[PDB]
């Protein structure tokens, strides 16, 4: 299973 | 350690092509489980082997809004980074970004990763301590800034200590019979004449997995490092490897050159010689 | 900056003439992700083609395998023509049963 959403922009 | 899983995005801005793509892909060591491109015709998350199929509804959707939130971030994210670089809005760019858990031959988690890159340059990586940030330049420690102000490697760490291992874990029970398998490579010495006096000496490793491996010709039991053509390992397309090392040997001396090979499917390094 | 790939023609199981097998033409090491593959047969385009999903190197560099079931023969040549940003002309490699 992938990281969760929502990631922090760059 | 023994296994991994891995995540891999990449992002790629188009100007006057539509907004940018942005494809997923997810491995345990050299599988491919899941996939998700934003430009397919109806964007969901895909199964790519066949132990992640039993995943429940539930599982598909979530990853699905994963990615579909992510499609949106990572724009957010080119554009930001355009910026940081003081970029024309005509070019093309590309975000690619990494992350996963390494177990140990035990289970336990041996480290984490996470590491991007923008046009294919390091830009930021979570380091080891999976607590602070390497920045590449000067853009990155804008990004770095932003995140540490956020406990981004806080929620990144529990990731990757938590949900990553788990998942992991429990992929590696679902798909043992493919996963924990190594698959030893078939091997033989090939020879071909290229002159009166000198002679090509091809070692092959075919149809192995995983693709780690160790291909090495040694003459008079001294390696040939500098004179051996090494080729990439190559997928066959039947989730094994192929790969093969060469050196042009003196006619008549093939016999003092010797191919090593290491593999984890092999119970002892093996050691091949041109049988005329 | 850019990187220019490197092609590599093969077959998935050893080739024996009149029997099917899959021609394989592995593009790696190159970037941007832009690339443009074809599998050929007698110098023309083969229609049926598929490829991996992409994914990228540790040194960040995009990696693809292109491929298309065949039979081997004696006379029939294949070859893989890629294009790349970093191309200036599309580059041509033939399939060679010993590599």
């Amino acid at each position: 299973a992938p990281q969760p959403a929502p990631e922090n922009a760059y | 350690g023994s296994h991994s899983m891995r995540y891999f995005y990449t992002a790629m801005s188009r100007p006057g092509r539509g907004e940018p793509r942005f494809i997923a892909v997810g491995y345990v060591d050299d599988t491919q489980f899941v996939r998700f491109d934003s430009d397919a015709a109806s964007p969901r998350t895909e199964p790519r082997a066949p132990w992640i199929e039993q995943e429940g509804p539930e599982y598909w959707d979530r990853n699905t809004q994963i990615f579909k939130t992510n499609t949106q971030t990572y724009r957010e994210s080119l554009r930001n980074l355009r910026g940081y670089y003081n970029q024309s809005e005509a070019g093309s760019h590309i975000i690619q970004r990494m992350y996963g858990c390494d177990l140990g031959p035990d289970g336990r988690l041996l480290r984490g990763h996470d590491q991007s890159a923008y046009d294919g340059k390091d830009y930021i990586a979570l380091n080891e301590d999976l607590s602070s940030w390497t920045a590449a330049d000067t853009a990155a420690q804008i990004t770095q800034r932003k995140w540490e102000a956020a406990r981004v490697a806080e929620q990144r760490r529990a990731y990757l200590e938590g949900l990553c291992v788990e998942w992991l874990r429990r992929y590696l029970e679902n798909g043992k019979e493919t996963l924990q398998r190594a698959d030893p490579p078939k091997t033989h010495v090939t020879h071909h004449p290229v002159s009166d006096h000198e002679a090509t000496l091809r070692c092959w490793a075919l149809g192995f997995y995983p693709a780690e491996i160790t291909l090495t010709w040694q003459r008079d039991g001294e390696d040939q490092t500098q004179d051996t053509e090494l080729v990439e390992t190559r997928p066959a397309g039947d989730r094994t490897f192929q790969k093969w090392a060469a050196v042009v040997v003196p006619s008549g001396e093939e016999q003092r050159y010797t191919c090593h090979v290491q593999h984890e499917g092999l119970p002892k390094p093996l050691t091949l010689r041109w049988e005329p | 900056i850019q990187r220019t790939p490197k092609i590599q023609v093969y077959s998935r199981h050893p080739a024996e003439n009149g029997k099917s097998n899959f021609l394989n033409c592995y593009v790696s090491g190159f970037h941007p992700s832009d690339i443009e593959v074809d599998l050929l047969k007698n110098g023309e385009r083969i229609e049926k083609v598929e490829h991996s999903d992409l994914s990228f190197s540790k040194d960040w560099s995009f990696y693809l395998l292109y491929y298309t079931e065949f039979t081997p023969t004696e006379k029939d040549e294949y070859a893989c023509r890629v294009n790349h940003v970093t191309l200036s002309q599309p580059k041509i490699v033939k399939w060679d049963r010993d590599m």
